[PDB]
């Protein structure tokens, strides 16, 4: 029905949301940046980021798995594996 | 403050409102660790059998076998005639029978009385 | 779903789950985006107000009162994503999920209809059969004598090995099978 | 016709669907106005409702109290 | 809906009429010479036209004429406005006759109340 | 099983059971297709009181409206031939008690 | 095919109820960092939406003109 | 008994409808309320008006369900008016169809539902009926208007709330 | 708090295996090897079969079989109004009397 | 012969036709939804014709085509009552079903079993037509239970969804309480009137009593 997702599309959309986040500086934001070790956020900020990704892609990330998504690359990999994206 | 939530048997108490959820003894943590260990051991056994490539068939579930056995074949050997069981059995197995007997006998007696007195509307009752 | 659960939820995990649940129910109450943003900012302000608290007893009591307030003020019909467990589109495709063991019972004519797929399937089956002994050996080497203390599994420690207990995770049916 | 997806933007529309929706809304309003012009009695009533207080005792056949 | 319900329930039920017992006075009580209602359509005509038993009231001839007009000009289902208005007007006249009957019953009841109160006052005095 | 966690990786996802764990004696009635005991936003006693109050109030008001009906200031409808004596199945041989309606 | 995401710098909360929310939060002493991510919704073709009464009267202007023309034509036909 | 059952059914179902967030649930409760109105019509001894309302309701309620289904399919199996929005201009034809269907449902003075619901209400008011049943029928009509407005307002008017 | 190194490594390996499995699940250009063994025309064939044949069969069944036993098909008798011409006997059902016309 | 009976029975039969073709290559292909929709359109027009016939002269009929069985003094036959209600409800239902089928062609394009979905929709339509045109209580009950089970099968379209299964079973439960009422009314009518058909029920029940009428009310 809908066009299939791709790894590049998922990465672009997650980085788009993170750049629209105010607490994150867009210039120093890369796909390997850690939300707390090198971005300076905290647990509530990570919760809000996960909620924003849930709103973006239209599906829910369980709390047991969302606590460990500490990197945009980790978020991309998780969403791709859940949506069965291989390219 | 806020109105309290009263749990029932058909609407149980949520975990977030359970008082024991916020009073954790050190023994509670070790009880939880033991429970997780039991679950993990069972999960490992089931997963090994499940992923075995040479397994063809059904992984027999001892828990399911115990449940089906205890539900049927283990009831009579463990039944003793007690006052509670005797009263409940007598009630549930005799009371309905005599209640329905009284109802039907009374109804049919009234109908037969009307028939004998000849004031019952039995016209067109060709099929019986 | 993909992560092994722990024995218990720490205080941080409890408060974060409460924070997410409260934000979701507040979004359910405040339908519109501007109103939701305003009240979500106020909610995070409350969480930040109580963020620094050295007394764990007081922190637990605050958590308990917050949970009672949430239960009183929760939305009776909160928004649930369609694919989420309470959702309207939940478990809709479970009747379309068929496994590969069911696939191998095909008639030879049906199998001949897809000559290339079944060659790769035979390759996958050979790969599975050639690794089971190494997988079980790795599992039984790393387990404690008492038994598995958790539901997590180890990775492949060797160059030519596959992570133990991988077949069904790898070959699980797609989320939109048919 | 193929309509490409839009991201964070208003979706692409079609002249055909625009004109069709406009035509059918205009049809509904024309029908309502045309029917109200011709037979407005179906909404506002057709025959007056009498006031019982204005009926005379003579025509209701009521005798005077003394009689 | 109406003020009559208020008067009967939150008021004097004795002075207000009872719809299930009306009329309670003789038809000629107060009318010296009262004419019986005229029926135009005959029993055979209504039976042949197969009017429903609710439709076989004193306005049946207009209904029969309307049915005949509708049957003849079938494709043109807008050509019976005059017959429809005639039937509706006859029904309106029947309804106002019923309203007159209700009002007559009401004022006869209140006149009876006044007369009996006057008689009781005279007997007391 | 409805109360059980939906996000856990159960061995039986539909029943929400694990292999080897003890099975509740009343599992046959506590499956997700049957009796649900999950917590509700409102207390069970409050729900029962509100539902019973609503239904009892509606029944009482229906009875009150029955004993205080609503109608219009009109008399009985009139029918030509002895209130349609023959049309309603009356006996042609027997003579009905006449019903006469007068003009007004 | 291969849809391209629009540039992310264009989303701003200015001229949007989100900036009113931001002013309220600034008065409170707070800020909401997700302003623009929601601000995509308040611009473009989504900026203007009709009211409830305006929605019901979607085709009243053309319908009324057609009604007037039809009434005039019917009046002329009846007269002639 | 028929009149009382129909009255309580239409009232209760409309009352539940005016505050639902699932569009299919709202339309289902509207269907139940219309059925209760039909049962009211039967109880006042007007069987033919009940049939007329059956036909009219079939038409406009089927169209309403089709419009809601089109909305759901276009928004990737989303059935929540809390996540719909902006569809008045996003989807022109389904918007005008749903507005027409809601106007017909509430008895717009010369649409399909006017020729049955208006007559039903007139018959209920002018008959020897239960006072409480009459009151419940009127309140149910008002709540019918209310939930149709709720659907229109939360589905088509305002700003988008769906995924980007 | 976050993935342990073992969890990270296992997840990476599993995701690689899953992607390879899906790529294998893709089909081939020649894959579905099948075994050997105007619009008005379609509507015309549909209309004659689906509508013409059933109506023929049903009319034949009704006219010669169903309407051969008594009371199998009973038509409600036609409505007769005043001033009418009954065709069976050439009968003239008379008009009604003069109405007391108002306005 | 009067076309009324022929046309009505023809509409019913051509509704039943595409179910017969459900064991064919056309059912194995992807033309089945369009085929079923075309059949419903043709049935709709062929039912519009007797509606015109009725609205002219008010023609109504009953057709006792096939005699099923005689229980001594009670005869059960396959009878259809083509009156105002039937000839006015059949075209409306066919029109709505035609529109729904086109919408479902658009809407269920990704469903692997769209052909089965269309077969089930047609079966529901057939049972509803039987219910509406039924002249006797037994045939009316046939249509009653048929639409009940077709609702059960179509509500639980996604068999893997426990909520769908619960909804289907709940619908069955409530409709079975209604069927309790229906069977009560049927038994009373047969016992006290020696008939299961509307003509004799109406002839003999000049003052129908509370027990049969309350049974019917509970079923409704
Ligand atoms: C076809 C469709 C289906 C049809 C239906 C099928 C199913 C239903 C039918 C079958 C129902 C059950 C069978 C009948 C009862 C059998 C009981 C039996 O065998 O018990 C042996 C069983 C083993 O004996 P035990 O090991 O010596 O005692 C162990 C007890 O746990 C320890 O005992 P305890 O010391 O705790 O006892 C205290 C108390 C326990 O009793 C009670 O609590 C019962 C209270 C009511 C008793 C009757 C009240 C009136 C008595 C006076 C009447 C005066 C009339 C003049 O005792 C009494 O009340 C005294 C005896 C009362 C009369 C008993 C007659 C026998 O003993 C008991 O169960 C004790 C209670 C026995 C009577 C219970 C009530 C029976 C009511 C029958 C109604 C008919
Ligand atoms: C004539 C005798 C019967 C009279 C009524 C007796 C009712 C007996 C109840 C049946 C026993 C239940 C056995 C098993 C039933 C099926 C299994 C089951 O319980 O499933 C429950 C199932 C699922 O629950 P959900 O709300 O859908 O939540 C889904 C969450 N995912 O829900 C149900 O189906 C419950 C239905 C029970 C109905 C009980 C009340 C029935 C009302 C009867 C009184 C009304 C009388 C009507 C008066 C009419 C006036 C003319
Ligand atoms: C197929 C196409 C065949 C092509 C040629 C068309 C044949 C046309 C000639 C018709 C055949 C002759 C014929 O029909 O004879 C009548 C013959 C039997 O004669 P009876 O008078 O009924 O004798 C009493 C039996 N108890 O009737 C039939 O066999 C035709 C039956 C068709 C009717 C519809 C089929 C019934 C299906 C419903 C199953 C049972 C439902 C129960 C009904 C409950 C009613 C209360
Ligand atoms: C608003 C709240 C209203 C509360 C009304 C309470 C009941 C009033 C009442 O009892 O009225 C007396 C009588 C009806 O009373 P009844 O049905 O005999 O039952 C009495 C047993 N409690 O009613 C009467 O005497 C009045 C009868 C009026 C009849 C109107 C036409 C039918
Ligand atoms: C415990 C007492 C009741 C026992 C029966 C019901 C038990 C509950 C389970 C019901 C299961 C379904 C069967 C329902 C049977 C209903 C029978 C019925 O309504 O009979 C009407 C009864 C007799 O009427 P009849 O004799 O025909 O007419 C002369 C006037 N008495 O007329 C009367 O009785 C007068 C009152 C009429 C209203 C009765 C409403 C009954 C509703 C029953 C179904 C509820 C669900
Ligand atoms: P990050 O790792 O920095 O997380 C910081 C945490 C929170 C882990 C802290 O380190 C911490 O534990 N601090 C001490 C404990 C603490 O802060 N507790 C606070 C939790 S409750 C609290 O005080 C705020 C709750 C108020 C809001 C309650 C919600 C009720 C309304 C809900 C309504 C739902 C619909 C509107």
């Amino acid at each position: 029905d809908a066009p299939p997702l791709t790894l590049e599309a998922i990465k672009d959309r997650v980085l788009y949301v993170l750049k629209l986040y105010d607490k994150i500086d867009p210039e120093k934001l890369s796909v390997n940046s850690h939300f707390m070790k090198d971005l300076g956020l905290d647990s509530l900020d990570q919760v809000e980021i996960i909620m924003a990704m849930e709103d973006e892609f239209g599906f829910e990330i369980p709390d047991i798995d969302a606590e460990k998504l500490m990197c945009p690359q980790e978020i991309v990999d998780y969403i791709a594996d859940k949506k069965d994206v291989y390219e | 403050s806020f109105p309290k939530y009263k749990p029932s048997r058909l609407a149980t108490l949520p975990a977030t409102l359970d008082p024991a959820e916020y009073d954790i003894s050190p023994e509670t943590r070790k009880a939880q660790a033991e429970r997780l260990a039991i679950r993990s051991r069972l999960k490992r056994e089931y997963l090994l059998q499940y992923n075995d490539p040479n397994r063809l068939g059904v992984i027999e579930d001892p828990a399911l076998i115990r449940w089906t056995y205890a539900r049927s074949a283990n009831i009579y050997p463990n039944f003793r005639p007690t006052p509670k069981t005797s009263l409940l059995g007598a009630l549930f197995g005799i009371g309905p029978l005599f209640f329905w007997y009284y109802v039907f006998k009374t109804d049919r007696d009234k109908k037969e009385k009307l028939i004998q007195e000849g004031k019952l509307d039995q016209t067109f009752n060709i099929s019986y | 779903a993909f992560s092994a659960p722990a024995a218990y939820l720490t205080h941080q995990q409890k408060v974060l789950r409460l924070y997410k649940r409260a934000l979701r129910h507040l979004e359910s109450w405040c339908v519109h985006r501007d109103k939701y943003r305003y009240f979500a900012c106020l909610m995070r302000a409350r969480f930040d107000e109580h963020k620094n608290e050295k007394d764990m007893v007081k922190a637990t009591q605050l958590l308990r009162q917050a949970e009672e307030e949430f239960w009183y003020g929760q939305h009776p019909q909160p928004y649930i994503f369609p694919e989420s467990p309470g959702g309207t589109s939940y478990e809709r495709y479970e009747c379309y999920k068929v496994p590969e063991w069911c696939l191998d019972d095909w008639h030879p004519s049906e199998k001949a209809m897809y000559p290339d797929y079944f060659a790769k399937r035979e390759q996958w089956k050979r790969l599975r059969r050639e690794s089971w002994e190494r997988e079980v050996k790795q599992l039984q080497e790393e387990t404690p004598p008492g038994g598995p203390r958790t539901e997590a599994l180890p990775p492949a420690r060797k160059e030519g090995d596959l992570p133990p207990l991988w077949w069904h995770i790898v070959t699980r049916p797609r989320e939109r099978p048919m | 016709v193929h309509i490409e997806p839009r991201y964070r933007q208003f979706p692409q529309l079609t002249r055909s669907q625009l004109i069709q929706a406009e035509f059918f809304s205009a049809t509904m309003w024309f029908w309502i106005l045309w029917r109200f012009w011709h037979d407005s009695d179906a909404v506002l009533g057709h025959f007056p409702y009498p006031d019982p207080s204005q009926w005379t005792d003579e025509e209701l056949g009521i005798l005077p109290d003394d009689e | 809906m109406g003020a009559h319900l208020a008067r009967r329930y939150l008021g004097d039920a004795s002075k207000e009429p009872d719809p299930l017992r009306m009329p309670t006075f003789p038809p000629d009580y107060g009318f010296p010479e009262r004419k019986e209602r005229e029926m135009v359509a005959t029993q055979q005509e209504m039976n042949d036209a197969q009017l429903m038993l609710q439709q076989r009231d004193y306005c049946a001839h207009y209904l029969i004429q309307l049915l005949k007009c509708k049957r003849d000009s079938f494709p043109n289902f807008l050509a019976c406005k005059h017959e429809q208005h005639d039937w509706d007007y006859c029904e309106h006249l029947d309804y106002v006759k019923r309203m007159k009957e209700f009002e007559r019953e009401r004022r006869l009841l209140q006149r009876k109340k006044r007369r009996e109160q006057r008689e009781a006052e005279m007997a007391r005095g | 099983q409805q109360e059980r966690d939906p996000w856990y990786d159960w061995d039986h996802p539909d029943l929400r059971l694990n292999w080897g764990e003890p099975i509740h004696w009343d599992l046959d009635m506590y499956i997700r297709n049957r009796v649900d005991t999950s917590p509700t936003p409102v207390s069970w006693n409050t729900m029962c009181k509100h539902l019973f109050g609503f239904v009892a109030f509606m029944l009482f008001m229906f009875w009150v409206g029955e004993i205080y009906p609503s109608y219009q200031p009109v008399g009985p409808k009139q029918y030509p031939y002895n209130d349609l004596y023959l049309e309603r199945g009356g006996d042609p041989t027997k003579e009905p008690e006449p019903v006469v309606h007068y003009e007004i | 095919s291969k849809m391209e995401l629009p540039d992310y710098k264009q989303w701003k909360i200015e001229g949007t109820p989100l900036e009113t929310v931001q002013e309220k939060l600034a008065a409170r002493g707070l800020r909401d960092p997700w302003g623009r991510n929601e601000a995509w919704r308040y611009s473009g073709g989504f900026a203007n939406n009709v009211s409830f009464v305006g929605a019901l009267l979607k085709g009243f202007k053309w319908g009324f003109a057609a009604f007037v023309v039809a009434v005039g034509a019917e009046y002329y036909l009846e007269s002639q | 008994m028929t009149l009382c059952l129909g009255a309580i059914t239409t009232l209760f179902t409309a009352l539940c409808a005016i505050t639902q967030n699932d569009i299919k649930k709202i339309v289902a409760f509207s269907t139940s309320s219309q059925l209760g109105l039909m049962m009211v019509t039967i109880g006042i001894n007007q069987p033919h008006l009940a049939f007329l309302h059956i036909c009219m309701h079939a038409f406009f309620k089927a169209m309403l369900f089709m419009c809601s289904g089109s909305i759901i399919h276009s928004l990737n199996d989303e059935q929540d008016i809390r996540k719909m929005g902006g569809l008045y201009k996003a989807m022109p034809f389904t918007t005008t169809a749903l507005i027409i269907g809601s106007l017909a449902l509430t008895g717009m003075p010369y649409l399909t539902g006017f020729y049955s619901k208006d007559l039903i209400i007139e018959a209920v008011n002018m008959s020897y009926t239960n006072a409480w049943a009459l009151l419940m029928t009127l309140i149910a009509t008002s709540l019918t208007a209310a939930y149709s407005t709720r659907i229109i307002f939360f589905a088509f008017l305002g700003k988008p709330r769906f995924p980007p | 708090s976050g993935y342990t190194p073992d969890e990270k490594l296992r997840l990476q390996q599993l995701r690689e295996l899953r992607r390879r499995w899906l790529k294998d699940q893709e089909l081939s250009p020649r894959e579905p090897v099948l075994p050997p063994r105007y619009k008005t025309y379609r509507h015309s064939i549909f209309a004659v079969t689906h509508v013409l044949i059933p109506v023929w069969i049903i009319h034949y069944y009704l006219k010669y079989h169903v309407t051969a036993k008594p009371y199998t098909v009973v038509e409600r008798k036609p409505r007769i109004f005043p001033g009418d011409t009954i065709l069976e006997t050439g009968e003239v059902i008379p008009l009604m009397k003069e109405f007391p016309d108002q306005h | 012969m009067n076309p009324f009976a022929s046309l009505t029975l023809t509409t019913l039969t051509i509704l039943t036709i595409p179910i017969m073709m459900s064991n064919s290559n056309i059912y194995k292909t992807n033309l089945y939804p369009n085929y079923v929709k075309t059949t419903v359109s043709y049935a709709f027009t062929l039912s519009l014709v007797p509606l015109l016939m009725f609205m002219h002269t008010g023609q109504e009929m009953i057709i006792s085509n096939w005699h099923w069985m005689t229980l001594q003094t009670v005869e059960l036959s396959l009878s259809f009552k083509m009156d105002y209600f039937s000839v006015m409800f059949i075209p409306v239902a066919l029109f709505v079903t035609w529109s729904i089928m086109e919408f479902s062609m658009w809407y269920m394009h990704s469903d692997p079993f769209i052909n089965r979905f269309f077969k089930y929709l047609l079966l529901f339509l057939i049972t509803m037509m039987i219910l509406v045109t039924a002249n006797n209580l037994f045939q009316l009950f046939i249509g009653w239970e048929g639409v009940g089970i077709m609702s059960f099968l179509l509500i639980g379209w996604w068999h893997g969804r426990t909520d769908a299964n619960t909804a289907a079973l709940q619908a069955i439960l409530y409709n079975r309480i209604g069927d309790i009422g229906f069977v009560l009314s049927m038994a009373w009518f047969l016992t006290h009137s020696n008939a299961w058909d509307l003509q004799q029920i109406f002839m003999l029940n000049n003052e129908c009593p509370n027990m049969p009428l309350i049974g019917l009310l509970l079923a409704a």
